């Protein structure tokens, strides 16, 4: 999961 | 054993099919046909393709950093996202989108971020100093020695460990080119994965 752009 | 249940992992088995197929591509430098990927990786779910290569061309540019940029036809060629110089083959899997997520993550702590707060945005995508990722590394020495040496980043002392952007990221991109590549992501259109009764429709 990346929290950066949600993917 | 459900047969719509085995459609699904067909069509994730397909993304990530096409996927690795367009990174041999990258990696040779050549130039991808829409009638290529058709024969040659969804040659039985054809009409699938907006959806399938709509995943896979979205399964590049946040996981590798690269941009599937059609010239406009039906023909496509293979990019570094933000147009950066560094990958990491010296011919399997790209670094890039890595890096740029790193970035991103000081671009949006100020000027520098603490080595906390960068290993806590590594951490919940599964990438740990101690541990090799198998697609990116070993992160603690790809983070410190690579991108440091490539004048990427800056690693200093408290005056607690911080991270900077280095001179060769601001020549080659931007704080604003980067923070709008998050927006631009954040802000994308989801693809869904089709049901056997949409898939069929579409016919």
């Amino acid at each position: 999961y990346i929290r950066l752009y949600d993917y | 054993a459900d047969a719509e249940s085995l459609f699904r992992e067909a069509l994730s088995n397909k993304v990530d099919e096409l996927a690795h197929f367009l990174l041999r591509k990258y990696r040779a430098k050549e130039l991808v046909t829409k009638a290529e990927m058709l024969e040659r990786v969804i040659k039985n779910y054809k009409r699938c393709f907006p959806v399938i290569f709509g995943k896979a061309s979205e399964s590049l540019k946040m996981i590798f950093g690269i941009d599937v940029k059609e010239v406009d036809s039906n023909t496509y060629t293979l990019v570094t996202c933000l147009g950066l110089s560094y990958d990491g083959l010296l011919q399997i899997f790209p670094k890039t989108g890595l890096l740029i997520i790193v970035l991103g993550t000081i671009a949006m702590e100020g000027d520098s971020a603490s080595e906390e707060e960068i290993w806590e945005e590594l951490g919940v995508m599964g990438v740990y100093d101690g541990r090799e990722h198998t697609v990116y590394g070993e992160p603690r020495k790809l983070l410190t020695q690579d991108w440091v040496q490539e004048n990427y980043l800056e690693y200093r002392q408290v005056p607690r460990y911080e991270f900077l952007w280095g001179p060769r990221a601001l020549a080659e991109t931007s704080y604003v080119k980067v923070l709008e590549h998050v927006v631009r992501v954040n802000a994308r259109v989801r693809i869904a994965y089709p049901s056997l009764r949409e898939a069929a429709l579409l016919e």
